[PDB]
C-alpha cells in the first residue's frame, strides 16, 4: 500500500522468503507476510491465514494479496489490535485451500520490532576539542523511547572506502566522536533497534545522512 | 528469568496510555455513554490501611480487579461494535486497552498474583460513561497495580 | 498547625487569589485561601462541601485565622478517613448567600507537598570538578521511591550563580561536574512526587550547604 511498508518489507525479503516474516513498528500492530510469485491460479480465497493467542479462541486474518516490484504477489495480515498483546505468545498457522499447511510459527508481537528510522540528526563541532557532537530525535510515535539503541555510521565517503561503527546505550540519543580526523568532511547517519533480552527485532533504516567538516588539528 | 512487570519502563507505557484514554475520553460528550453499568472494580487506595496490608493480601485485591476491569473494557469494545456510529478515537484505545490488560494480567500471574488469590485469607462501582471507564482505568493501574507490583517486586 | 503555615505559605505565593489543596502523608487532606476582607469577613460567611466520586455530598467544618498580611484565611482538613487517594474528588466553596464562589476538582495523590529532605552532605572528590552530594528523603514520609529529587548549585550572590539539575526517582545522592575551582558553593536540594501515580508541588529547599573548590587547573 505505502511506501513506508513495502520499503520496510524489503529489508525483511532478504531474511529467509519462503518463512513468515512478521514484524511490529511500535508494539501496538503486526503484519505478517510472504512473497511468491505464481500462476494465474493463486488469488483471492486460496490461502487461509490463522493465529492465536496464548490459551485464547483461534481466529482466522482476512488475508491480502498484493502483486510486488520483482513480479511476486504478497499476502500479509494486520492482527486486529485487539491483539497485538506483547509478552503473550502468539501462534501463527497459514493454509492453503486443499488443506496444506505452508507455514506455522510462534513468536511475540515484542521480539520482533522493526522500528521506523530516527529523525532530527545534525552535527556540530565540540567547542571543547576536535570532535563531533550528535543530537537526534528517536523514532516518532514510538513507546520504551528508553528500551531503544543505537548505531552510528561514520563515512568519509561512499569511495573513500574507509568507515567505523558505534553502539549507543539505551536510551542515550547522543554521543560525541572524539577521536577522530581534522580538516576532513565526514558524513553521519544512524539506526535503531529495540534492547534484549526485554525486547528485539530488527535494524532500523539509516536515517537521513549528515555532513560536516572537523576543524584543523 | 525475567519478571517484567517489574522493569519500571515496561509497565510505564501501560499507565501513559490510559492517561491517553482518559484524556480522549473527557472531551467526549455523549458518544462515551455504555447504556449499562459496567460493574468495575474499586479504585480508591487509603494509605493508613494499604501501608498496613500485605503484599499477598493485596495481591488479591488487584488480581480480581484486574479481573473484572478485563471484562469491562471487552463489555465496552462489546456494546461498542454492534454501534451505529462507533467514534474511531474511542475505537483505538477501547483496544488497546483489551490488550493491554491481556499482557498485563500475564505479568502478573509471573509475579504469583494468582497463586496469591485464591488462597483462603484471614466493591461496586460502574460506569455508565465511557469518560468514566478510562478513569476508572487508569486510576486502577497507577492505582493500586503500580502500588503493588512495587513492594511485591521485592 | 506549625509548619503547616509554612507551606501554605510557600503555596500562597506561588498561586495566591484561588483554593489551595495539598497533602503530606498523603493520610491527609487541607485546602483553604485568604481573601482581604475589612467591612465583612468571618465563618458565618462560607459553607465547604466535597465529594468522593460515587459517594455521599458531605460539608467541611471550615475554620478561620488573622494572616500576618491583615487578611484572613479559611481551611478544611478532610477528616482523615476521607483522605482516599485515586479517586476524583469534588470540591465547592459557596459563600451564605450561595454564590459559586471556588469549585475544582482533585486527587490526593495529585497535590502532595512534602516538607524538605534532610541531611544534605556535598564533600570534595580528589578527581578535578567533581563534587559527591548525599541527602535523606523528607522524615515521615511514605513511597520514598517515588519521590525524585532536584539539586540546586550557585557560587553564591559573588558572580549571579545557580545552576539546577534533577535527579532519578528514589535517588538520594547525587555526583556532580564541572566545578570551578577554588569557589564557594552552595548545594540545595528540592523533593517532589513522581508522576504518573502522583505528583503535586515542589517542596522548600532543604538547609544549604556550602563548599569551596581547590585549585584543579592550569
Amino acid at each position: 500500500p505505502d511506501p513506508k511498508f513495502e520499503s520496510k518489507a524489503a529489508l525483511l525479503a532478504a531474511r529467509g522468503p519462503e518463512e513468515l516474516l512478521c514484524f511490529t513498528e511500535r508494539l501496538e500492530d503486526l503484519v505478517c507476510f510472504w512473497e511468491e510469485a505464481a500462476s494465474a491460479g493463486v488469488g483471492p480465497g486460496q490461502y487461509s491465514f490463522s493465529y492465536q493467542l496464548e490459551d485464547e479462541p483461534w481466529k482466522l486474518c482476512r488475508l491480502h494479496q498484493a502483486p510486488t516490484a520483482r513480479g511476486a504477489v504478497r499476502f500479509w495480515c494486520s492482527l486486529p489490535t485487539a491483539d497485538t498483546s506483547s509478552f503473550v505468545p502468539l501462534e501463527l498457522r497459514v493454509t492453503a485451500a486443499s488443506g496444506a499447511p505452508r507455514y506455522h510459527r510462534v513468536i511475540h508481537i515484542n521480539e520482533v520490532v522493526l522500528l521506523d528510522a530516527p529523525v532530527g540528526l545534525v552535527a556540530r563541532l565540540a567547542d571543547e576539542s576536535g570532535h563531533v557532537v550528535l543530537r537526534w530525535l528517536p523514532p516518532p510515535e514510538t513507546p520504551m523511547t528508553s528500551h531503544i539503541r543505537y548505531e552510528v555510521d561514520v563515512s568519509a565517503g561512499q569511495g573513500a572506502g574507509s568507515v567505523q561503527r558505534v553502539e549507543i546505550l539505551e536510551g542515550r540519543t547522543e554521543c560525541v566522536l572524539s577521536n577522530l580526523r581534522g580538516r576532513t568532511r565526514y558524513t553521519f547517519a544512524v539506526r535503531a533497534r529495540m534492547a534484549e533480552p526485554s525486547f528485539g527485532g530488527f535494524w532500523s533504516e539509516w536515517s537521513e545522512p549528515v555532513s560536516l567538516l572537523t576543524p584543523s588539528d | 528469568p525475567p519478571r517484567l512487570i517489574c522493569d519500571s519502563r515496561v509497565l510505564e507505557r501501560y499507565l501513559l496510555e490510559a492517561k491517553e484514554a482518559e484524556k480522549i475520553t473527557t472531551g467526549c460528550a455523549e458518544h462515551c455513554s455504555l447504556n449499562e453499568k459496567i460493574t468495575v472494580p474499586d479504585t480508591k487506595v487509603n494509605f493508613y490501611a494499604w501501608k498496613r496490608m500485605e503484599v499477598g493480601q493485596q495481591a488479591v485485591e488487584v488480581w480480581q480487579g484486574l479481573a473484572l476491569l478485563s471484562e469491562a473494557v471487552l463489555r465496552g469494545q462489546a456494546l461498542l461494535v454492534k454501534s451505529s456510529q462507533p467514534w474511531e478515537p474511542l475505537q483505538l484505545h477501547v483496544d488497546k486497552a483489551v490488550s493491554g490488560l491481556r499482557s498485563l494480567t500475564t505479568l502478573l500471574r509471573a509475579l504469583g498474583a494468582q497463586k496469591e488469590a485464591i488462597s483462603p485469607p484471614d466493591r461496586t462501582i460502574t460506569a455508565d460513561t465511557f469518560r468514566k471507564l478510562f478513569r476508572v482505568y487508569s486510576n486502577f493501574l497507577r492505582g493500586k497495580l503500580k502500588l503493588y507490583t512495587g513492594e511485591a517486586c521485592r
